[PDB]
RNA sequence: AUGAAUACAUAGUGUUGCAAGGCGAACGAGGGGAAGUGAAACAUCUCAGUACCCUUAGGAAAAGAAAUCAAUUGAGAUUCC
RNA sequence: UAUAAUGGGUCAGCGACUUAUAUUCAGUAGCGAGGUUAACCGUAUAGGGGAGCCGUAGAGAAAUCGAGUCUUAAUAGGGCG
RNA sequence: GAACCCACUGUCGUUGAAAAGCCAGGGGAUGACUUGUGGAUAGGGGUGAAAGGCUAAUCAAGCCUGGUGAUAGCUGGUUCUCCCCGAAAGCUAUUUAGGUAGCGCCUCGGACGAAUACCAUAGGGGGUAGAGCACUGUUUCGGCACCGAUGCAAACUCCGAAUACCUAUGAGUACUAUCCGGGAGACAGACUGCGGGUGCUAACGUCCGUAGUCAAGAG
RNA sequence: AUAGCACUCUGCAAACACGAAAGUGGACGUAUAGGGUGUGAUGCCUGCCCGGUGCUGGAAGGUUAAUUGAUGGGGUUAGCGUAAGCGAAGCUCUUGAUCGAAGCCCCAGUAAACGGCGGCCGUAACUAUAACGGUCCUAAGGUAGCGAAAUUCCUUGUCGGG
RNA sequence: GAUGCAGUGUACCCGCGGCUAGACGGAAAGACCCCGUGAACCUUUACUGCAGCUUGACACUGAACUUUGAUUGAGGUUCUAACUCUGUCCCGUGAUCCGGGACGAGGACCGUGUCUGGUGGGUAGUUUGACUGGGGCGGUCUCCUCCUAAAGAGUAACGGAGGAGUACGAAGGUGCGCUCAGCGUGGUCGGAAAUCACGCGUAGAGUAUAAAGGCAAAAGCGCGCUUAACUGCGAGACCCACAAGUCGAGCAGGUACGAAAGUAGGUCUUAGUGAUCCGGUGGUUCUGUAUGGAAGGGCCAUCGCUCAACGGAUAAAAGGUACUCUGGGGAUAACAGGCUGAUACCGCCCAAGAGUUCAUAUCGACGGCGGUGUUUGGCACCUCGAUGUCGGCUCAUCUCAUCCUGGGGCUGAAGCAGGUCCCAAGGGUAUGGCUGUUCGCCAUUUAAAGAGGUACGCGAGCUGGGUUUAGAACGUCGUGA
RNA sequence: GCUGGCGACCAUAGCAAGAGUGAACCACCUGAUCCCUUCCCGAACUCAGAAGUGAAACCUCUUAGCGCUGAUGGUAGUGUGGGAUUACCCAUGUGAGAGUAAGUCAUCGCCAGCU
RNA sequence: GGCUAUGUAGCUCAGUUGGUUAGAGCACCGCACUCAUAAUGCGGGGGUCACAAGUUCAAGUCUCGUCAUAGCCACCA
């Protein structure tokens, strides 16, 4: 017999909206487990560290400051 | 194990609360300002028992 | 009419007269009463008071004239749609 | 599946998606904010019979309200309309 | 040891002369013996010196008629013609695994038209192929745990494509997308190429991803 | 199956069996008889274990049924209250004090009742073995007799005969 | 595993007597094996009933004395009149039934009805999971983390590795404040390593717990005050068959910490879980079967499942069948065939060494490359509306990797013999003891007693000793079948 | 031309080494009365000030010493079509990582104060 | 769930509702007795009377709870 053979169920993460596309307050950008992106303006993060939007505009994804952070943001 | 209880608002409207505790490091009877709906002012809720 | 234990009687016994028994379709009334099956298994439950067994009427039977319903204080025996 | 997997020796005759009720959808006909009778009566497919059913209002567990209603301290917000 | 009652061995017979026999041998043969006639025991019952034996050529529950057209997620079968479209063998759940239900895939009616797709530009995230040793492990040879040369990795990464995926604009081409309803079937797949796990870099092996063909397609 | 053996039940309206009952067999019998169970002429014999299950005999402590119904808590309303509310009696819903048998728990006996019958390590003057000894656990650790057997895997064990 | 397909060889048309190698020949919808939420019968300390047996209460059921326990209970002794007699006598009556009468022996017992506890395979109805490279045994069944997973999501195997069924009133909120680990120097006990001081390069520390993704405004570590581990919600999204699950700005009320801008709807996050039904508890401006109440019900909050077979068939369930049976499957095992060749057998390459010297007369280590399709296996493609046998007998046919006989090369070949390799398939190639044996051991022969394929050739050609139905026994296993 | 504060950017910008500045600013500095502070300490935090210094620290300059950046060309991989099966070849499109040449001792915005 | 009964040295049984003012028997070690031994006799050590609280002038001894164990009974989400 083996002592192997678990798993857990799929968790679904990812970015859900890509640079360049259109988002209304609210929408999810990004689900992550850790802070892979953090949030710039007019986004928002949740207890879980998912990315969401906080005003209507467009996304876009850059890299900033001194760490080298990859931030994504809100462009009304 | 910790057991289930009820804090019970001491304003007599029977709003509760349910929680849990620890018997073995907390012996006394739990006591905690809570906000009651019935009369939406914050007061002292009460342990008791779960029933 | 006759006639014990047993004294009166009674039980018992005999004669005459009258009546009944049996058969046959379905329907009626009453006495007993399954399981296969379904529940996607199965015991509560279902099948179903069905199948079957038994007793016994009539042209029909059963029921029937409120110790019944109703809820503006009203209806007015039973049976069937 | 030529299969060395099944069935048929041959002919003639028979042999398997039905019937009743309820419901939903489509087509068609009548009438149309209305439509329609059931049991029953009826020299009887007619004509009577409007009890009842569907449509015309929703919300709420309900009392209750009603183009609104429920939730709530809230005329805020939100759900069904 | 004859009659009578049995049935140990062998050949024959096995669509037999016979649904249990013939023939040659065999056992008991005054006894717990054999046999006629007429009776008793009736089906979860009878009877059994006991084999689940026998109870009308029928016995781990006789036969007949009723319940009854029992139920069968199983097997078989399902009858004239022409025209149009056309699948699936997947996911999820199931005392579920050869059944079924919701979704995916087919068809028909209605609504609505450019909201769709192909391709070209523009914007975007990645951690695979490859590579590397900066972390985690592992490896060889020197020097004094470090230092210098040198390899390796699905669960290592200082790096990092091609493709694929999402969004916007646009030309051309195409009866394209979407919504609301009636009817389904299907939920046993197979081989081949590419990327892999498993196996022996075995299998016309087995389990996934992806594309083609068969399935349901002749030449 | 059997003659023989043993255990056990049964005092007669017997135990036991058939039957719904009435009744019938047992038996027109009476413990030298009748039923059940096991063993199986005869010879020699038949060892240890009552912890388990069962059976037999005790015991009156704990637990427990119906029945009984003490208390406590509610519902209702005459009345009292400005009102809030309080609220007898009578009906009524509920609670369950006390009493309460067998059985079970407890104590003995019983194996020709169903059943059971162990392990580890050492020791005598060469070598071997152990009359012998230490230790653990059981209710007890197989007596007589027999043994590669209708029982023995290894196995065609080894030796002897043919 | 082909009369019917391809290529090719052979073959004028038709009987009769024989024969059984094939037509996976005929016969019986396989009995072995698996499956169906099939059947039957049997067993039991499976579940749930019932008969039977048994206990007590009430009834049939009465009268007198007495003794004793905590007003009541219990016990004892007498009696007759209910009731019993499968005891005697008389009558109906020509009668061992029955009925009535008279005695005698018992007697409020026994016994019966209703209720009630115990016992109860005697009897009855049933249950006894699924996945699975056949089934059984073993393992597993829900959730979280990584890889497989092919740079969006998702993605299987009885694939490779680990964790969970919790913890915390602070380990939560807030304001303020602080940086780890290691090493080198010195310094009482005190050192490898305690504490103190100063420096060097450094996140290698920590984060309640497994891993991953994260962590300087530190998400790590302290102190003071505190309860936002609130109530009503909620634009908009993620995920998704459903049922569910996830993130969330913002509005209102009350609150905590801050001077304040503000932060707070538990904890760095992702596991720490269970639908519905049935009931319990706290509230409630709902309902209330004539009316007023009440009982009961509804709504809001909350409690009870290792229902772990974790979408949970019942409140409640184990086994045997060789005495067996039905519906199915070559969807799935045992035989033979097929694919494969790990294993098996045979051959070759290199060559340390052995051979008094001398790798190669004969052997040949450590390693490497193939062939065959005999063995043990892997797979599950054909056959379960049947391809029906281990050995012996009878009769065979083919291969050559040759046992004998024939022809050769080398030799550590003097001769006789032997060793090794090459060519060669024409013919030939034991009888018995033991055992069911094939095999094997043994005795005695022969020039030799070869190795294999042919459904491990051959049972519509024979047998039937072994295996594998129904009877019976021993050892062993089980309470038992 | 220097000094301070707040930002843009986050190594071509950093680290290391050497050098320089006190008019103003900054820093060290004096004291512990009052405010406030140490799980002890006026070291930090805080308050009251100017006797000193540019030592330390901060800033500015110089250096390719570590570090960082980094071509061109070639190689690996790879979509489509074709040919082969140890997994390569051809046509076409695309194209790393490492290494080599080489580069770097940053570049900008607002406000205020001195000379 | 309900009703009961227990838990005392190295090993065992008492002590059981107030002034418990925890002892008895075997294990040991030492001493004595003996020509040498026992048995026996003596001494010492070896618990802190299930735990936590309550009343009280008296608590292992009683009342409340929390453990472990045993006996009978009851369990339809």
């Amino acid at each position: 017999s083996t002592k192997n053979g678990r798993d857990s169920n799929p968790k679904m993460l990812g970015v859900k909206v890509y640079g360049g596309q259109t988002v209304t307050a609210g929408n999810i950008i990004v689900r992550q487990r850790g802070t892979e992106f953090h949030a710039g303006a007019n986004v928002g993060m949740g207890r879980d560290h998912t990315l969401f939007a906080t005003a209507d505009g467009v996304v876009k994804f850059e890299v900033k400051g001194q760490f080298g952070r990859r931030y994504v943001k809100v462009e009304t | 194990m910790r057991d289930k209880i009820r804090l019970v608002s001491s304003a007599g409207t029977g709003y509760f609360y349910t929680t849990t505790k620890n018997k073995r490091t907390m012996p006394e009877k739990m006591e905690i300002k809570k906000f009651d709906p019935k009369i939406r002012q914050h007061v002292i809720f009460k342990e008791a028992k779960i029933k």
